[PDB]
């Protein structure tokens, strides 16, 4: 869940 | 500490039929994000909870935020691109019944009660808080987190509602109708990913 995992950073 | 101001305050910040439905949350995935952590102590869980909890509740979070945006609309669904979905494309869609079923357990029963915005966003926030949602690193500290959610609804639901004494419970009691509606929503999309109809390469295709 790489998209997941980017965006709430 | 989880006022309801904050809650109110991500709500307001945010805010072909299977190719339409798809494009949509396509996008409300990212807003959705947004909004998680414009919600108190959301963005202090570990970074792999907050992804937990997110892949959990993504369905149930969009279907809530659509369902109380088409209060006023006339026997349909506002889509947030701005697109309608009526009766006729969801049966083309193949999700004639779960379409109904979102009207008449959550559109229509938001729009009898007059829920307001603040009530949807803590309703979210506690979906988004599920304890149940598997792998956690510590399911209790999520639940905690919903406590305090649902407490501080209550208290605003007393204070703005008192001569609806049972309106708190009111609430909740949609949160069974939307776990169902959102499990049958993603049986669909999973289909409509299996048969190549969903757009590839996506933030959607990943929740999948
Ligand atoms: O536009 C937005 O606000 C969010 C994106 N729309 C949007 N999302 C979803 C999410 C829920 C998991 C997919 C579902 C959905 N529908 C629209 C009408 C009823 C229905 C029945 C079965 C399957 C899907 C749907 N529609």
């Amino acid at each position: 869940h790489k998209i997941l995992h980017r965006l709430l950073q | 500490d989880m006022p309801v101001e904050r809650i109110l305050e991500a709500e307001l910040a945010v805010e072909d039929p299977v190719t339409n439905i798809c494009q949509a949350a396509d996008k409300q995935l990212f807003t959705l994000v947004e909004w998680a952590k414009r919600i108190p102590h959301f963005s202090e869980l570990p970074l792999d909870d907050q992804v937990i909890l997110l892949r959990a509740g993504w369905n149930e979070l969009l279907i809530a935020s659509f369902s109380h945006r088409s209060i006023a609309v006339k026997d349909g669904i506002l889509l947030a691109t701005g697109l309608h979905v009526h009766r006729n494309s969801a049966h083309s869609a193949g999700v004639g019944a779960i379409f109904d079923r979102v009207l008449t357990e959550l559109v229509s029963k938001m729009r009898d009660m007059q829920m307001d915005k603040t009530e949807l966003g803590c309703l979210r926030a506690i979906v988004l808080f599920n304890p149940d949602s598997k792998g956690l690193s510590n399911p209790a500290e999520v639940e905690a987190l919903r406590e305090k959610v649902y407490a501080s609804l209550e208290a605003y639901c007393k204070h703005k509602y008192p001569e609806q004494p049972g309106r708190f419970a009111k609430l909740l009691l949609r949160l069974p109708a939307l776990r169902s509606i959102g499990l049958k929503c993603l049986e669909h999309l999973f289909f409509f990913k299996l048969i190549g109809d969903t757009p590839i390469d996506t933030f959607l295709m990943e929740m999948l």
